[PDB]
């Protein structure tokens, strides 16, 4: 009847430091390497270190720099707080009791998992460049990259909603920097690359910034 | 931390057997067992297997793992609706300190329509972003089922180590799914190889585009 219990805010600000608590009930503080596990929404699974009730530490690489995890002996619990967090560290928090040396019967034991957001206050205006055609001569496909933008939001039109059919808008990613970007292509008849200019219409309401481009070959 | 690498995605009709592979290096899987997990979003990851194709109770017998000399795999025998998830093996590793390394993750889907092999356009930076200081290329994926690939990203047939951001899949008008991956190089990086390339791997099916600076 072995217990993992995660507790902290749901929610938090940029550049604060992200907290959050695991208490073990029915179990031995001794008995397991106390770890912290975090998924973003969309990407995959990503161990984020392992600590020991003694003070053993093990920081993933790509996160030592600003994770400090910690161990209550006497509440029976332990702790993870993250440094200078952005928006790509919202993501889905779990505490486990990892097993280092297959010396348990039944195995790892796991907590229940949290969603834990970042909400930042902050904008940024999109840099928007053109995906030029490279004439093919059979349908070619042209677009805009709007990159680097931090408020989600972004709408784009293609000669101010004139060109519709066609016209396919990726989803936006989110970089490990906190920031967005996605690409709109349209496709467009071969013929006429030279005669029909096209000119995408970026929109960013957040950050008050409208971009246009003329996508020429 | 040498990342344990598994296909992007496995299917089958209800009631089939399904398979998931997992690859690993000497410091990881020549060492250490071999944990597997069922991902499902919004909840913490449910242990399916521990100590290679031991399973703790509640988990159905249809599960079972194997570990090789440095490979495991997962086996999913009558398969169903509810066995929609995202799988991963994990296992310790002893490099540096010690560290607990994931696979890339197997979305498993039930045939809800034939499969559909993704498309690839690839576009390289724009001279505007060379000015800018900065170099983008972009892939683009798309028309393929079920919603699960792998971009893999390479520079003169090499693997690159840092740089990609890639996109969940999505699903599209006509029920298929679509992404997108981007490189972000610095514009030396870009004008001194000889070329790269985007490599979409799917359900036995390789895609792979390249664009050069000259």
């Amino acid at each position: 009847q072995v217990h993992l219990q995660e507790s902290g805010p749901g929610l938090v600000r940029p550049s604060e430091t992200l907290s959050l608590t695991c208490t073990v009930s029915d179990g031995s503080i001794s008995s397991y390497y106390w770890s912290w596990i975090r998924q973003p929404p969309g990407k995959g699974l990503e161990w984020i270190g392992s600590i020991y009730y003694t003070g053993s530490t093990n920081y993933n690489p790509s996160l030592k720099s600003r994770v400090t995890m910690s161990v209550d002996t006497s509440k029976n619990q332990f702790s993870l707080r993250l440094n200078s967090v952005t928006a790509a560290d919202t993501a889905m928090y779990y505490c486990a009791g990892l097993d280092r040396y297959s010396w348990n019967e039944g195995g790892d034991h796991w907590g229940q998992g949290i969603l834990v957001s970042v909400s930042s206050a902050s904008t940024k205006g999109p840099s928007v460049f053109p995906l030029a055609p490279s004439s093919k001569s059979t349908t070619a496909a042209l677009g805009c990259l709007v990159k680097d933008y931090f408020p989600e939001p972004v709408t784009v039109s293609w000669n101010s909603g004139a060109l519709t059919s066609g016209v396919h808008t990726f989803p936006a990613v989110l970089q490990s920097s906190g920031l967005y970007s996605l690409s709109s292509v349209v496709t467009v008849p071969s013929s006429s690359l030279g005669t029909q200019t096209y000119i995408c219409n970026v929109n960013h309401k957040p950050s008050n910034t409208k971009v246009d481009k003329k996508v020429e070959p | 931390q040498p990342v344990l690498t598994q296909p992007p995605s496995a299917s089958g009709t209800p009631g089939q057997r399904v398979s998931i592979s997992c690859s690993g290096s000497r410091s990881n899987l020549g060492k250490n067992t071999v944990n597997w997990y069922q991902q499902l979003p919004g909840t913490a990851p449910k242990l399916l297997i521990y100590n290679h194709s031991r399973r703790p109770s509640g988990v159905p017998e249809r599960f079972s793992g194997s570990k090789s000399g440095t490979s495991a795999s997962l086996a999913i025998s009558g398969l169903q609706s509810e066995d929609e998830a995202d799988y991963f093996c994990a296992a310790w590793d002893d490099s540096l300190n010690g560290l607990y390394v994931f696979g890339t993750g197997t979305k498993v889907t039930v045939l809800r329509q034939p499969k559909a092999a993704p498309s690839v356009t690839l576009f390289p930076p724009s001279s505007e972003e060379l000015q800018a200081n900065k170099a983008t290329l972009v892939c683009l994926i798309s028309d393929f089922y079920p919603g699960a690939v792998t971009v893999a990203w390479k520079a003169d047939s090499s693997p690159v180590k840092a740089g990609v951001e890639t996109t969940t899949p999505s699903k599209q008008s006509n029920n298929k799914y679509a992404a997108s991956s981007y490189l972000s190089l610095t514009p030396e990086q870009w004008k001194s190889h000889r070329s790269y390339s985007c490599q979409v791997t799917h359900e036995g099916s390789t895609v792979e585009k390249t664009v050069a600076p000259t």
